[PDB]
């Protein structure tokens, strides 16, 4: 079996610092892409880091410097160390791999929180529909990126998100047939035939971006 | 010399033509990292031209085409939306995506072997933990600036 198991936590003061550790089984962490996704309460997901095989490191502009992502080949784990944690930096941090063409954050960690002392829009909004009928969810981007980029996610309350479609047309493995998504150009539409908040993902730019999401 | 600078087609990134040689030009972008031989040529996305600067990390600069340190050659580029991109869409441009390690300066590789993201032989057939390393671009005229293809011809003295 393959899974990401994560171990951290705590409540540290603005001066202090702590370490976030994520361990992987079934694939060498020194092989495929790795990243770190941060979710704050009441807000959509946000990207924090990417490590490529070979050691090149990339960081988000908002967290440019002041962090550090290091991987340990010997222990087959992934390490993130936060230094000089500011105020209002509390959020749940996710450990997730990356494929970026074949998949978009295929497998996710259980998610742990740290506490301290191309813009997309979501047209449908808090759309509520009775069970037994089809629902249309429309996602509108800005730069009108290629059709093979956006991916859609499902996140039950307080769990690790999962991917439904990565290429905007190809469902992920272990996904029921009731999910379908289409659209090319400036709009992307996904429909069903399970209540959650559904997000829009897009790669292809240095910072990445997530949609604000909708309540089903 | 002119018969090598500009022609009717260009080679993809992972197999860059190492073409040999043995009142400004009407190309908008021009930068030299030495003084104001081998001339290479390929096509890369508009926003990713920056990585062909001498000594920078990224996706193409370290996995597909890598300049040496203390570089002794100039770099040229110019937007090529009109000739390359079409409304139908072309997909004959490839870049390597999964590679085990970096590339030594002025090193190139041509190969199609499945990347082993985990610990499984795969018998050479693509699977859950085995991926095809080369994935293609996608071009269409009505895209934002930066996604359009750029022709690059680096000069290495
Ligand atoms: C190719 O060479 C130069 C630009 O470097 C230009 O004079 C010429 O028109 C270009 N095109 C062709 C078809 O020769």
């Amino acid at each position: 079996e393959v899974q990401l198991l994560q171990s951290a936590g705590g409540l540290v003061q603005p001066g202090g610092s702590l370490r976030l550790s994520c361990a992987a089984s079934g694939f060498t962490v020194s092989a495929n892409y790795m990243s770190w996704v941060r979710q704050a309460p009441g807000k959509g997901l946000e990207w924090v880091s990417v490590i490529y095989p070979g050691g090149s490191t990339f960081y988000a502009d908002s967290v440019k410097g002041r962090f550090t992502i290091s991987r340990d080949n010997s222990k087959n784990t992934l390490y993130l160390q936060m230094n000089s944690l500011r105020v209002e930096d509390t959020a749940v941090y996710y450990c997730a791999r990356d494929l970026s063409v074949a998949g978009a954050f295929d497998i996710w960690g259980q998610g742990t929180l740290v506490t301290v002392s191309i813009v997309l829009t979501q047209s449908p909004g808090t759309l509520s529909l009775s069970p037994g009928e089809r629902a249309t969810l429309s996602c509108r981007a800005s730069q009108s990126v290629s059709s093979s980029y956006l991916a859609w996610y499902q996140q039950k309350p307080g769990q690790a998100p999962r991917l439904l479609i990565y290429g905007a047309s190809s469902r992920a493995t272990g996904i029921p047939d009731r999910f379908s998504g289409s659209g090319s150009g400036t709009d992307f539409t996904l429909t069903i035939s399970d209540f959650a908040v559904y997000y829009c993902q897009q790669y292809g730019s240095s910072p990445y971006t997530f949609g604000q999401g909708t309540k089903l | 010399f002119d018969e090598v600078f500009n022609a009717t087609r260009f080679a993809s990134v992972y197999a860059w033509n190492r073409k040999r040689i043995s009142n400004l030009a009407p190309f908008f972008t021009f930068k030299c990292y030495g003084v104001s031989v081998y001339a290479d040529s390929f096509v890369i996305r508009g926003d990713e031209v920056r990585q062909i600067a001498p000594g920078q990390t990224g996706n193409i600069a370290d996995y597909n085409y890598k300049l040496p340190d203390d570089f002794t050659g100039c770099v040229i580029a110019w937007n090529s939306n009109k000739l390359d991109s079409k409304v139908s869409g072309n997909y004959n441009y490839l870049y390597r995506l999964f590679r085990k390690s970096n590339l030594k300066p002025f090193e190139r590789d041509i190969s199609t072997e499945i990347y082993q993201a985990g610990n499984k032989p795969c018998n050479g057939v693509a699977g859950f933990n085995c991926y095809f390393p080369l994935r293609s671009y996608s071009f269409r005229p009505t895209y934002g600036v930066g996604h359009q293809p750029y022709r690059v011809v680096v000069l290495s003295f």
